[PDB]
């Protein structure tokens, strides 16, 4: 879970394929949290 | 153009980390294109 450890661990090339599953998922995370965040704001903003 | 052995062959290709791929040459991970190796071995090799 840490990105220094892999940087740490692994040499880049074995490296790259590891953060990469990493980015994509928190990347992925962010999405769906504006995405959650979004449709909360439209909620909000038609009581608004 | 290499005299590389031939055990360290596997070293000559994008990701690898070993004392050529290190000290002597190393390839970008990005890198486009062949490698092709062939023992040349009557060519460079004498019994001393």
């Amino acid at each position: 879970s840490v990105l220094n450890d892999i940087l740490s661990r692994l040499d880049p090339p074995e490296a790259e394929v590891q953060i990469d599953r990493l980015i994509t998922g928190r990347l992925q995370s962010l999405q769906t949290y504006v995405t959650q965040q979004l449709i909360r704001a439209a909620e909000i903003r038609a009581s608004a | 153009s290499f005299v590389i052995r031939g055990d360290e062959v596997r070293q000559i290709a994008p990701g690898q980390t070993g004392k050529i791929a290190d000290y002597n040459y190393k390839l970008p991970d990005d890198f486009t294109g062949c490698v092709i190796a062939w023992n040349s071995n009557n060519l460079d090799s004498k019994v001393g």
